[PDB]
């Protein structure tokens, strides 16, 4: 939003950019704690694996 | 927690009382008897209180 602003107003601000990074997929793994102990395995186990 | 024999799940709601509450309840700060809370500033040492 305040980067629309300051797209409006140009003849005051120029070149405003973020200096960060816009957000990127990314991958999630959802561990099943009831099928995780349905097993024999442990979540600390599968983390540590991970 | 733990599933049983049968497929009845343990939850930690089901053993437990889970709410947001302090660290500690040994301090209890009250101002002109109204409920209240506060910092205690402590000045460094070789330091101007102004």
């Amino acid at each position: 939003q305040l980067f629309g602003m300051v797209a409006q107003h140009p003849d005051v601000l120029t070149g405003v950019r973020p200096n960060g990074l816009e957000d990127t997929p990314q991958f999630k793994i959802d561990i099943d704690q009831e099928k995780a102990q349905a097993l024999g395995v442990s979540i600390s186990d599968i983390n540590t694996t991970l | 927690l733990k599933v049983n024999q049968d497929g009845s799940q343990v939850r930690l709601r089901d053993v437990a009382k889970i709410e947001l509450g302090g660290e500690s309840y040994d301090v209890v700060a009250k101002f002109n008897g109204q409920p209240a809370s506060g910092l205690g500033i402590k000045l460094a040492t070789g330091a101007n209180a102004l």
